[PDB]
């Protein structure tokens, strides 16, 4: 009836809370993973 | 002493040796272990190592024993006379350390399995391998000098 956006921008406080939440705990566990992969091929690299 | 071919068709394609501390088997290659005691044993293999696991029960254990740091020169015990060197592997006479052969421990003089080959077929006018051992403080790793095949 009147001038509105609704251009996605609801992400409430919540909301962006849980979404910045989920998406940093999956990138640091990715990330130590990787980390570790290499953690553990230096020691083997070393031995010689 | 336990030193046995492998069984591939009926004839040798390998050499299965224990060591003490641990029953070994050089995973490199395939074919059935002769031995049946080993014939009924899980297999434990790395991404670069070729080891069994050491599963036979404790009686026969620790066949051998391992070698410690401090490599002399001097003459190590091997299936084909004596060996003498200490930066590498010993100056093999050419033809001898061909192929066909894989999974043959150099021995001290004293009882001590300094190394285990896994290739190193030709390095000149004489010949060096590739093997493993302990790297100073007693680690398994493995040297390859270039040009190194299973022998």
């Amino acid at each position: 009836q009147h001038t509105e956006s609704f251009t996605s921008a609801i992400s409430a406080t919540a909301w962006s809370w849980i979404k910045v939440l989920v998406g940093g705990t999956s990138a640091f566990i990715v990330l130590g993973l990787i980390a570790t992969a290499v953690v553990a091929l230096v020691l083997f690299f070393h031995r010689h | 002493d336990k030193t046995f071919p492998i069984m591939l068709n009926g004839q040798v394609n390998g050499y299965a040796c224990v060591v003490g501390g641990r029953v070994f088997k050089p995973l490199h290659v395939e074919g059935r272990i002769d031995n049946e005691q080993l014939a009924a044993i899980k297999l434990k293999k790395a991404s670069i190592y070729d080891l069994e696991y050491g599963d036979v029960p404790q009686c026969m254990k620790s066949d051998t024993l391992q070698y410690t740091s401090d490599k002399p020169p001097g003459f190590y015990n091997w299936h084909h006379g004596a060996v003498q060197y200490e930066n590498n592997r010993f100056t093999v006479p050419r033809g001898v350390g061909g192929k066909g052969d894989s999974g043959r421990p150099i021995l001290d003089n004293k009882g001590r399995v300094v190394a285990i080959v896994l290739g190193g077929v030709n390095e000149g006018s004489r010949t060096a391998l590739s093997v493993v051992t302990w790297n100073q403080k007693g680690v398994t790793v493995k040297d390859t000098p270039e040009g190194s095949e299973p022998w």
